[PDB]
Formats: C-alpha cells, sequence, structure tokens
C-alpha cells in the first residue's frame, strides 16, 4: 500500500535520516527495541509503509545507511534508536573520501554500488507495491555528494516510472564548512535536475536563523537543527501514514508543486515554532499558522521570497481543525500579496489536512514552496564557481580518478540554465 | 547570418483502413503557396499532393540542403506529424527499391556521387551513427550490448552524444548495409491504425567532414536525418501494456518540441531545450547554423481532422522561426 | 423501483459514509445492520432480518476505504463493496483513466452487471464525486463511458464539487475540470453542481456555525440528495420520479447542467423563534446568495425550476407561493419556457440526525434549476485556464501519462462551443 524506501548518504544524511526515524518513531508508539507500545489503533493501521513487521510484535525500518567511512555508523549505532535497525542494512566502506566528488563517484563508489543495489532491490521485493524513494545527502562533500548522486542515476535506471525524492541540504555563502563546497554542488546538480522528480532545498544557514528569531535557542547543537529537518520529512508522508480529511500522497503533492520537468527544487517550512519559555503567551489556531508558513524568517532557506515570486505553494496540515479557517485564510495571503505571487496560475496553494497531528501539539504544518527567488542562491555558488574555476584551481584531484575537464564546464552549463528558467517565469 | 525555417506541408493518398471506412478527402490544395482545410487556409513553402512521388520530394526539399551542408555549414531534417501520417514512407521508404526509396538513400546517393563531380585534391572523411529511444534510454543499433548513452558539450556548447558507433565509411553501398542492419534491430509494434509503427525517433547521424590539401582548410557539416513517431491516440489506436508504455515516451518529445518552438514563436527569454533529452540534440537545428528544413505530414481523412489541424497550426509557427546561421 | 449508487474520490466517500448513515436512520435501520417497501429501493432483503446498501464504494486510494472498514458503519455495508486501489490519481485525469484506471475497472463494470441482474427495479445510476481532484476525473469520466455503451437508456445524476472563483484547494483543477467535462458532455443526462465556497458561506450566515469542517457540509449535502429520491421511498401526494429529473429539466441535450440550492438551514435556538412555512422559503430558496453556487441568477435566465416539497404541506400555499414568485420583476425567466415550474411534495419530513448541526423543521424544500448564470462560470474556467495553457504549464505531468497536446486543445475547443452555446440559447 504504496511503501516508501529510506536510503541515506554522507554524514549528514545518516545524521537528519536518523533524527527522521526517531521523531517518527514516538507518534507511532514504537519502541527503541523495536515493539510497540502506543494507544492508538492507527498507528499500526500504515506502520508498514515504512517499517516491516517482525516476530514478536516487532518492526524494523525499512533503512539503508550507505556510508564511506565506517565511524559515521558508530555513531549512529550507538544512538538512541540505533538497535532497531537492521545489522545487515548497514553497509559501508573503510577509507573516506575526503570532500572529493571524484572518488565517491568514480573509484570508490563504483566498488560500492555493487553491494547497496542488491540491497534495496530486496527490501523493495518485501513490499506488496512501492510508492518511492526518499533521500537524505549533502551538496558538500564528497560521500553525500559523490554516493548519493551515483546510485539516484542507477535508482531511475532501475526505477524509471517510481517517484523520487531529495531531502538535499545545501550550501551557503556566510556559513562555508567545506573549501571544495562549490565545486561538489555544481556537480550534484547537473544529476538532481534530471534523474529526480522531487527536491528540497534545505540551508544550514537559515537552520542557525531559524533558531535564534523564535526557539531562542542559547546553545543551539546538530541535533537541535536536526529536529526541525526531521519534523518536515514526516509531515510531507503524514495523509499515507494517518488518514485526514483530505489526502495529499507525495504524488499528489508533486503534481501541484513540478510545474515543468526541470522547476522542482521546493523550499520548505514548518510551524509552530515557538520558544518553551512564550508558549502560553499564543494562540494555536489556523490564521497565526497562515501568516507563520509564509513569514520570510520561517523557512528554511536562505532566500528572500520578497524578492522574486512564487510559483506554487503546497501547505499539509495536521489535526483536527476547521475547514473554513483554513481555506479563507489561504485566500487573503495570496490576494493581499498578488504582486509577490505569479499571475499566470489562478490559484498557487495545495492545501491538505490531517487528524492525527504529532504528540505535544494540537495544530501544525509544513511548508513546501517552489519560488523563482531560489536562484540567488544558485547564482552565489556559481559564482563561487566559476571563480575557482577560471584559473583551474582545486582541479589536480578529480582529474587524478580519471575525470574530464569538461564534465566542470557541461556541470557550469547546467549551473547557468536552472537560473534561467526562473528568471524566464519571474 | 539569419535564415528561416522551412516548413512544407504533404498530404498522401488514404490508406486501406481509411477507404473502407468512407472518409470524405478534406485536403484542397490552392498552388505550392498554402492548403485550404475546411475553409482555413495555412500558408507554407511548398504543399506536396497525394499525386506526388518519392523522387518529386526529395528534389524540391531536400535538394539544396546537399549543397548547403557540403559548403561549410551545417544542416537538419525532419519530419513531424501524428499517427499514419506517412513520416517513414517519407524519409525511409523502401530501401531496396529504387522508386520507393526515401530520403536517407537518396541523400546520401547524392553525397557519393557530388564527390566524383568534384576535383580529387578535396579529401572526405565520412562517418555515420544511428540509434533509437527506447523508455528515455538511447539504446544503439549497431550495437545490442549497450542501451544507455550520455550527451556531452563541446568547445562551443554545441551538444553531441558520447560513446555512439561510428563507423568510418567509404563506398555508398556500405552505408546501404547500415541502415539496412539499423531497420533489421529496430522495434517495430502492431497495432489497430499501423502495422510497422515506428515507435520510436530514428536518428541517423553523418558527420561529413571534408578537407582540400591545396588550401588546407578543413571543414565538417551535421547532417541530422530524425524521422519522429506519431501522437497516437489511445481511443483510436488502442494502446495497452508495452504499447501504451512507448507511447507515453514518444509524447514527451513531441510535447517537449513543442514547448520549444512555441517559446520561440512570441521570442521567449531562455527557450527551455533542456526540458527533453530529444531536444537537446536538436538544439543546433533550432537555434544553431543548421539550414532546418521541417517537413509536416498530414492525411486527408475527417477521421482524425482535429489532429491534422495541430499539426497545421505548428507549421505555421515554425515559419516564424529563425536560425542563427 | 430501485436505483444504485457508487461514490469516486476523496470527495465521494467523505459524502457517502455521512449520506448513508443518515439514510439508514430514517428506515429503523440500525448501524448494526438490521432494524416493508419504503427500504426497499436503496435497502435489500437478505434471507431473514438483515439489509445491505445498493451502493458501491471505489477509490484508488486505499486511506478513506480502509476508514470504514475500521470505521464504526463496518457490519452495515458490505466487505467486498469497498473496493480499493493501490496506486493514487495524484490531481491527474490520466493516471486515473489510462494507466491506473484500466487494471481496475474490470472489479468495478462486472460488480454493476450482477447488482443490476439480482435488482428487477432499476431505474438508474447517480455517481457522487467531484472534478476537483484527480481520482474523481479519470476514473469517473471512464466508469460512464464504459456503462453508457452498455445499458445507454437509463439516466446518469452526477453530483460534482466544482471549484470556486477564488477559492481552491488545488492548483491544477482547470486542467481536471476541462479535461473529464470532455467526456461528461455527450453521456451525462443532467449534472448538480454544488460549489466549495458557497456552502461555508450557507452555514455562515444563516447557521452562524463559524469554525465548521467537511463532515458539516455533507450533512446537508445529504439532505440535498436524500430529498430529491424522498418521493421514490415515501408516499406523496404527488410522486415524481427519478426520470422527472430528465424530461423536465433538460431542454437541449447537450445542456444539461443544472443548479441546486436548500432551505429552510436555521441553527436548533433560531428554529424556534422563526417561523416555518412555505412563503418565506420559497422566497429564501430564490434568493441569490442561499444558493449552493457563487453565480449571479441576476446575470441569466431559469431556463426550468423544479420544486419539491417535504413534511406537511398542502398544495394550496405552493401554488400561491409559486404565483407570487411569478410576480417578482427582480427575477426573470426567459421566452423559452414561462410555465417552467415543476412542484412536488412528500408526506414524510425531513428527518434529523442525533447531535448534528441542522435542527428538526416541520417542511422543507430542494429547489433544482437550470439557467444560463454558470455560463461566466465556465468562462471562467476557461479564462484561467488559457493563462496556464499559454505557458504549456502542468503539461509534462499529463503527456506523462500516456496523452498529447492534441485532446488539450480538443477540450479547449469544445467549452469554446459550450460557451456560446449559453449566449444564443439565452436571446
Ligand atoms: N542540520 C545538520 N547539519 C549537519 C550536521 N552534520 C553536518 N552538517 C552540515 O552538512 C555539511 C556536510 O554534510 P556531511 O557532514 O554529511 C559531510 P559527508 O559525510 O557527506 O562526507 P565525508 O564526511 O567527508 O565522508 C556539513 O558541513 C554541515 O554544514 C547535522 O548533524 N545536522
Ligand atoms: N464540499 C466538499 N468537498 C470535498 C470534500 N472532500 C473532498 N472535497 C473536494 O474534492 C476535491 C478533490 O477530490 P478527489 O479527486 O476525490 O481528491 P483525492 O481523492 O484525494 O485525489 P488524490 O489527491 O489523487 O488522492 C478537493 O479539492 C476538495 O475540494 C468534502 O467532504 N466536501
Ligand atoms: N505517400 C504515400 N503514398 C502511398 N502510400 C503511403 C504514402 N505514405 C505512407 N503510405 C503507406 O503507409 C504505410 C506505412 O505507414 P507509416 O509507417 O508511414 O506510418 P507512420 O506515419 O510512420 O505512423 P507513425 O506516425 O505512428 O509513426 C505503407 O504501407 C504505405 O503504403
Amino acid at each position: 500500500m504504496r511503501e516508501i524506501v529510506h536510503i541515506q548518504a554522507g554524514q549528514c544524511g545518516n545524521q537528519i535520516g536518523a533524527k527522521f526515524w526517531e521523531v517518527i518513531s514516538d507518534e507511532h508508539g514504537i519502541d527503541p527495541t523495536g515493539s510497540y507500545h502506543g494507544d492508538s489503533d492507527l498507528q499500526l493501521e500504515r506502520i508498514n509503509v515504512y517499517y516491516n513487521e517482525a516476530a514478536g510484535n516487532k518492526y524494523v525500518p525499512r533503512a539503508i545507511l550507505v556510508d564511506l567511512e565506517p565511524g559515521t555508523m558508530d555513531s549512529v549505532r550507538s544512538g538512541p534508536f540505533g538497535q532497531i535497525f537492521r545489522p545487515d542494512n548497514f553497509v559501508f566502506g573503510q577509507s573516506g573520501a575526503g570532500n572529493n566528488w571524484a572518488k565517491g563517484h568514480y573509484t570508490e563508489g563504483a566498488e560500492l554500488v555493487d553491494s547497496v543495489l542488491d540491497v534495496v532491490r530486496k527490501e523493495s521485493e518485501s513490499c506488496d507495491c512501492l510508492q518511492g524513494f526518499q533521500l537524505t545527502h549533502s551538496l558538500g562533500g564528497g560521500t553525500g555528494s559523490g554516493m548519493g548522486t551515483l546510485l539516484i542515476s542507477k535508482i531511475r535506471e532501475e526505477y524509471p516510472d517510481r517517484i523520487m525524492n531529495t531531502f538535499s541540504v545545501m550550501p551557503s555563502p556566510k556559513v562555508s564548512d567545506t573549501v571544495v563546497e562549490p565545486y561538489n554542488a555544481t556537480l550534484s546538480v547537473h544529476q538532481l535536475v534530471e534523474n529526480t522528480d522531487e527536491t528540497y532545498s534545505i540551508d544550514n544557514e537559515a537552520l542557525y536563523d531559524i533558531c535564534f528569531r523564535t526557539l531562542k535557542l542559547t546553545t543551539p547543537t546538530y541535533g537541535d537543527l536536526n529536529h526541525l529537518v526531521s519534523a518536515t520529512m514526516s509531515g510531507v508522508t503524514t495523509c499515507l501514514r494517518f488518514p485526514g480529511q483530505l489526502n495529499a500522497d507525495l504524488r499528489k503533492l508533486a503534481v501541484n508543486m513540478v510545474p515543468f520537468p526541470r522547476l522542482h527544487f521546493f523550499m520548505p517550512g514548518f510551524a509552530p515554532l515557538t520558544s518553551r519559555g512564550s508558549q502560553q503567551y499564543r494562540a494555536l489556531t489556523v490564521p497565526e499558522l497562515t501568516q507563520q508558513m509564509f513569514d520570510s524568517k520561517n523557512m528554511m532557506a536562505a532566500c528572500d521570497p520578497r524578492h522574486g515570486r512564487y510559483l506554487t505553494v503546497a501547505a499539509i496540515f495536521r489535526g483536527r481543525m476547521s475547514m473554513k479557517e483554513v481555506d479563507e485564510q489561504m485566500l487573503n495571503v495570496q490576494n493581499k500579496n498578488s504582486s509577490y505571487f505569479v499571475e499566470w496560475i489562478p490559484n498557487n496553494v495545495k492545501t491538505a489536512v490531517c487528524d492525527i497531528p504529532p504528540r505535544g501539539l494540537k495544530m501544525s504544518a509544513t511548508f513546501i514552496g517552489n519560488s523563482t527567488a531560489i536562484q540567488e542562491l544558485f547564482k552565489r555558488i556559481s559564482e563561487q564557481f566559476t571563480a575557482m574555476f577560471r584559473r583551474k584551481a582545486f582541479l589536480h584531484w578529480y582529474t587524478g580518478e580519471g575525470m574530464d575537464e569538461m564534465e566542470f564546464t557541461e556541470a557550469e552549463s547546467n549551473m547557468n540554465d536552472l537560473v534561467s528558467e526562473y528568471q524566464q517565469y519571474q | 547570418a539569419e535564415c528561416n525555417i522551412k516548413v512544407m506541408c504533404r498530404f498522401r493518398p488514404l490508406n486501406e483502413s481509411e477507404v473502407n471506412r468512407g472518409d470524405k478527402y478534406i485536403a484542397k490544395f490552392q498552388g505550392e503557396d498554402t492548403v485550404v482545410i475546411a475553409s482555413k487556409p495555412y500558408a507554407f513553402d511548398r504543399v506536396f499532393q497525394s499525386s506526388t512521388s518519392q523522387e518529386q520530394v526529395y528534389n524540391d526539399c531536400a535538394k539544396k540542403i546537399v549543397k548547403d551542408v557540403l559548403e561549410g555549414y551545417n544542416g537538419t531534417i525532419f519530419a513531424y506529424g501524428q499517427t499514419s501520417s506517412g513520416k517513414t514512407h517519407t524519409m525511409e521508404g523502401k530501401l531496396h527499391d529504387p522508386e520507393g526509396m526515401g530520403i536517407i538513400p537518396r541523400i546520401v546517393q547524392d553525397i557519393f556521387n557530388y564527390i566524383y563531380s568534384m576535383d580529387e585534391n578535396l579529401e572526405f572523411h565520412i562517418k555515420v551513427s544511428y540509434f533509437e529511444i527506447y523508455l528515455d534510454k538511447i539504446r544503439d543499433l549497431l550495437d545490442v550490448s549497450k542501451t544507455n548513452l550520455s550527451v556531452h558539450e563541446d568547445k562551443n556548447r554545441v551538444p553531441y552524444v558520447k560513446g555512439c558507433t561510428e563507423r568510418f565509411v567509404c563506398s555508398p553501398d556500405e552505408v546501404m548495409d547500415t541502415i539496412d542492419e539499423g531497420k533489421s534491430n529496430r522495434h517495430v509494434a502492431v497495432t489497430n491504425m499501423n502495422e510497422h509503427s515506428s515507435r520510436s525517433h530514428s536518428i541517423f547521424l553523418i558527420n561529413v567532414k571534408q578537407e582540400n590539401t591545396q588550401t588546407e582548410q578543413k571543414l565538417s557539416g551535421k547532417l541530422y536525418l530524425v524521422d519522429l513517431a506519431g501522437s497516437a491516440k489511445v481511443s483510436k489506436t488502442g494502446a495497452e501494456g508495452a504499447v501504451l508504455d512507448e507511447a507515453k515516451n514518444i509524447n514527451k518529445s513531441l510535447s517537449a518540441l513543442g514547448n520549444v518552438i512555441s517559446a520561440l514563436a512570441e521570442g521567449s527569454t531562455y527557450v527551455p531545450y533542456r526540458d527533453s533529452k530529444m531536444t537537446r540534440i536538436l538544439q543546433d537545428s533550432l537555434g544553431g547554423n543548421c539550414r532546418t528544413t521541417i517537413v509536416i505530414c498530414c492525411s486527408p481523412s475527417s477521421y482524425n481532422e482535429s489532429e491534422t489541424k495541430s499539426t497545421l497550426l505548428f507549421g505555421q509557427r515554425a515559419k516564424t522561426i529563425k536560425n542563427t546561421v | 423501483r430501485e436505483c444504485i449508487s457508487v461514490h469516486v474520490g476523496q470527495a465521494g466517500v467523505q459524502m457517502g459514509n455521512a449520506c448513508w448513515e443518515l439514510y439508514c436512520l430514517e428506515h429503523g435501520i440500525q448501524p448494526d445492520g438490521q432494524m416493508d417497501d419504503s427500504f426497499t429501493t436503496f435497502f435489500c432483503e437478505t434471507g431473514a432480518g438483515k439489509h445491505v446498501p445498493r451502493a458501491v464504494f471505489v477509490d484508488l486510494e486505499p486511506t478513506v476505504i480502509d476508514e470504514i472498514r475500521n470505521g464504526p458503519y463496518r457490519q452495515l455495508f458490505h466487505p467486498e463493496q469497498l473496493i480499493t486501489g493501490k496506486e493514487d490519481a495524484a490531481n491527474n485525469y490520466a493516471r486515473g483513466h489510462y494507466t491506473i484506471g484500466k487494471e481496475i475497472i474490470d472489479p468495478v463494470l462486472d460488480r454493476i452487471r450482477k447488482l443490476s441482474d439480482q435488482c428487477t427495479g432499476l431505474q438508474g445510476f447517480l455517481v457522487f464525486h467531484s472534478f476537483g481532484g484527480g481520482t474523481g476525473s479519470g476514473f469517473t469520466s471512464l466508469l460512464m463511458e464504459r456503462l453508457s455503451v452498455d445499458y445507454g437508456k437509463k439516466s446518469k445524476l452526477e453530483f460534482s464539487i466544482y471549484p470556486a472563483p477564488q477559492v481552491s484547494t488545488a492548483v491544477v483543477e482547470p486542467y481536471n475540470s476541462i479535461l473529464t467535462t470532455h467526456t461528461t458532455l455527450e453521456h451525462s443526462d443532467c449534472a448538480f453542481m454544488v460549489d466549495n465556497e458557497a456552502i461555508y458561506d450557507i452555514c455562515r450566515r444563516n447557521l452562524d456555525i463559524e469554525r465548521p469542517t467537511y463532515t458539516n457540509l455533507n450533512r446537508l449535502i445529504s439532505q440535498i440528495v436524500s430529498s430529491i429520491t424522498a418521493s421514490l421511498r415515501f408516499d406523496g401526494a404527488l410522486n415524481v420520479d427519478l426520470t422527472e429529473f430528465q424530461t423536465n429539466l433538460v431542454p437541449y441535450p447537450r445542456i444539461h447542467f443544472p443548479l441546486a440550492t436548500y432551505a429552510p438551514v436555521i441553527s436548533a435556538e433560531k428554529a424556534y423563534h422563526e417561523q416555518l412555512s412555505v412563503a418565506e422559503i420559497t422566497n429564501a430558496c430564490f434568493e441569490p446568495a442561499n444558493q449552493m453556487v457563487k453565480c449571479d441568477p441576476r446575470h441569466g435566465k431559469y431556463m426550468a425550476c423544479c420544486l419539491l416539497y417535504r413534511g406537511d404541506v398542502v398544495p394550496k400555499d405552493v401554488n400561491a407561493a409559486i404565483a407570487a414568485i411569478k410576480t417578482k420583476r427582480s427575477i426573470q425567466f426567459v421566452d423559452w419556457c414561462p410555465t417552467g415550474f415543476k412542484v412536488g411534495i412528500n408526506y414524510q419530513p425531513p428527518t434529523v440526525v442525533p447531535g448534528g448541526d441542522l435542527a428538526k423543521v416541520q417542511r422543507a424544500v430542494c429547489m433544482l434549476s437550470n439557467t444560463t448564470a454558470i455560463a461566466e462560470a465556465w468562462a471562467r474556467l476557461d479564462h484561467k485556464f488559457d493563462l496556464m495553457y499559454a505557458k504549456r504549464a502542468f503539461v509534462h505531468w499529463y503527456v506523462g501519462e500516456g496523452m498529447e497536446e492534441g485532446e488539450f486543445s480538443e477540450a479547449r475547443e469544445d467549452m469554446a462551443a459550450l460557451e456560446k452555446d449559453y449566449e444564443e440559447v439565452g436571446i
């Protein structure tokens, strides 16, 4: 019944992928060992869509952890929910890439893809009818950018008809955690633009900006940032996991948000975002959530939406709520701000609601936005790519693995192409 | 510097499936400049009637392209139409027959014949290639092992395919065996509308390179021979199973180039060639240094009267496009 | 006297579970599945002291179908009738029609045959759906085509939830509505339409419910669909059958798009203070803001209106009431059908759900009427379609299913023919 197979790549993709299984384990009432201790019967109604049943009323996640270094698996296996994962799925290499896309794509990737394609083949055969795949990686580095982008092409060859979702975190200019980031971002987007049908553009800079303004976290760690992005992955797959008044599968949101084949880079968001010291001084009905969703300082991307125009918007909701207040609020946001929405579409909002909200909250929603303001993050990395590429800097490492210099220029031709697409519809 | 796209129409006789049903002959010709359909003219360059033979079309449409592609520039000849419009009979035809042969053997026969008339100092290095598209995977015909290829960019960002078959030919008869080997392995499905239904785009590329020994001036010509498939209506054709799966793939390209050439009509900013891979290989045709000549095909039957109108408005929109030669 | 029903999409079964609970409480049918001639037209008699409805719930997505299997109304319905699929339509007219539709229609086709063969008083069919999504557009358009070639002569009463001018749940619904209407124009005998923001306005100003949900929207909609067939269930002084809605409301074989409105809609506290009679409801049903569609009836002209009352209502005041409606010059009837009034009566009154938002009323009316007021609505839907069709937006998914750009033009020119037909007929 539309089973989704999880897949991870890179260090960050294993961390946020690990946090993804943790947050959804709580609402489904899954123990860290694997047994069930929930209260509602609907949790078992669609537990098979991510997990696999087992003996003793145990449930195993349908996850495949892939990382070229072995130390990443030791941290995930030693976590709070590390033991629930299958030990056979922990496939990994020995010698890391060290932030090199050519290693994880050509040399170090070719020896491991044969070991992961047979594993996901087994998981794809275990389910009754698969819907698609969702992946977590990062454009920075070599593992998540190299290993993830490679098998995305292989999964397209093996599963060209199924949905191919991706949650890809991109770099930022002010927060730079890698010297070779624009080359990896420029080489990765050549594969993401053509292979996958959906993509969520996440930024680390906004993940720090979002925590100061509304959460008021004084000492935020990576685990706190993972809580925000993990909740976004749960909102997109809510209607098939629990019943709702209006269902919206991963395909039902893809057809509405992807108006063209190459324009599929979304922009996520989440609400209600409120600190613990100011929870009593706020309401929880629908209109305060609507204005917070479309707020510029709410999304986890560094793009200025006021500098562009939204192509389409999709706001999945959760929990019992009234439909009049939901529908009427989406009318005024597009009417009062008609300049910031394209006139060549009559309605840029996709609505959907569920009845079973997360634990600890009664009303919540997740934002999915495709907008022409995404190009400002793509040209700056392109400028960093072109600034470093024009003198052939940091290319001698990539040619040692047999990579051609023109492939960087072919990626450069793809880089200025996608930004020109959003400029056409602006 | 700037040349318009040569648009030409061709109506054919009614097939055996159409005359038995009793369709009305809606085709009405007004000279060669336009054709009338239900009191609605559509201006073109040259309209071919049902009585036009194979040799008459080649002399009128694809004759001048042999001189332009060999002069130093590029040239592209490809067709468009719905199902049962007569694209393969127009372009490929009966290869073994003298009269029924299409544009592919008539073109290559003119290259070797023209080379014999020119001087001996002009050294010609001709090389051919042939490949299909099948479930968005560029499968090669001369080699059965490889089922997919990747397109790369050259120095001036003109796209071209890598890893394809490259036979360095010397004799004209050798090309006749290559295209014959191509149709032998070409997949064909049986349907209610068409028996030999071309369910894939047959790209036949000839990188014609030439060089003079006296003046030392090297020149090349990109010669594209691409035969498009017909947009099959499932109610009329009855596509089911694997036929509908392949019918989906051909519908991508004709809709993709429809987005491109329509964007070129009003003169859009970006002109998104990249929306499909079939449109990527045709980048040089629509906006490169190629002397393009589209040849649309339409049936004179009233059963598909709406499809002919879609192809006619497709034709007149193509006349407003110009190539940057 | 029997009639088969079918529900499609998220919109279909969501009101289907809400309407059938209203049907069962009228005939004294407990939800467990048991308690002479009034219930035979919907509910069968299975052996001894057990019944089952003459309907089927079909939907590709399994979230709503299994909710009925795990819901409270489990023992009432057949376990086999709750048909479910394996792959969602996703706002695609083509995906629920060609790829996913073909591998599920064959269980659906033969089921209606055996369901009709056991029956003997089959009047017709009525389908509840919504063209505003994917499942209610493609699969609904496919099943009606395949049974029309088989049956043909039997009636077809469509019930679709169309989008509003400005409010909308989806974004691709013009493509979904424009494609499925191309097939609906030739095979649908009649199609009653309801707008999503209009029904919110019904419960806003009259029922004073500032925060309702879709469950409340289906209750008053269940009163509409149950009142049109109420004459067939119970006895009435002037009986009207299901085929009355085909001859009396369809002036031309292509113009088969009536409207719908219902009154009285009064809360519990307001019902005791507000007098209930035929005069106020007759003036209220023709009130423009009280209609279930955001289209001004003053702009158009009524071709014909079919009145149908319920409860203890004598036939004197209903004739005197419509006589006052004829004298009103604010409205305007078309010269092509001056006597466009069809009144009916049923002795059994409007029921009431325990704990429902609607209050008890001794009499009610369900007014269906055709007009050229929706001519601007089709022009509005066509106008917004031209904006996205000019940019070729959302086209790569439909052709990605198997279709092409050819029939996209066929649906456009079909609406162009449909638009001018409303303009020329309304002269
Ligand atoms: N929101 C979070 N971001 C993280 C976290 N860990 C890393 N990152 C960010 O993602 C950036 C790159 O992602 P990764 O840490 O996974 C580098 P990767 O493992 O793919 O390659 P190698 O470790 O060299 O084998 C990284 O520079 C951080 O900005 C995390 O736990 N949470
Ligand atoms: N008035 C009213 N409209 C409803 C109700 N339920 C659904 N709808 C409408 O139905 C439209 C979509 O109909 P469907 O085709 O059934 O949607 P779906 O079944 O979820 O289609 P998928 O997304 O592919 O699963 C929405 O835009 C809603 O506005 C309801 O209970 N009342
Ligand atoms: N100009 C013509 N004169 C006589 N017969 C023709 C002509 N063109 C096509 N035919 C007939 O059509 C048949 C071949 O059909 P063909 O393969 O061309 O269909 P098609 O147009 O390629 O279909 P699709 O558009 O779906 O690929 C031949 O048997 C031939 O007799």
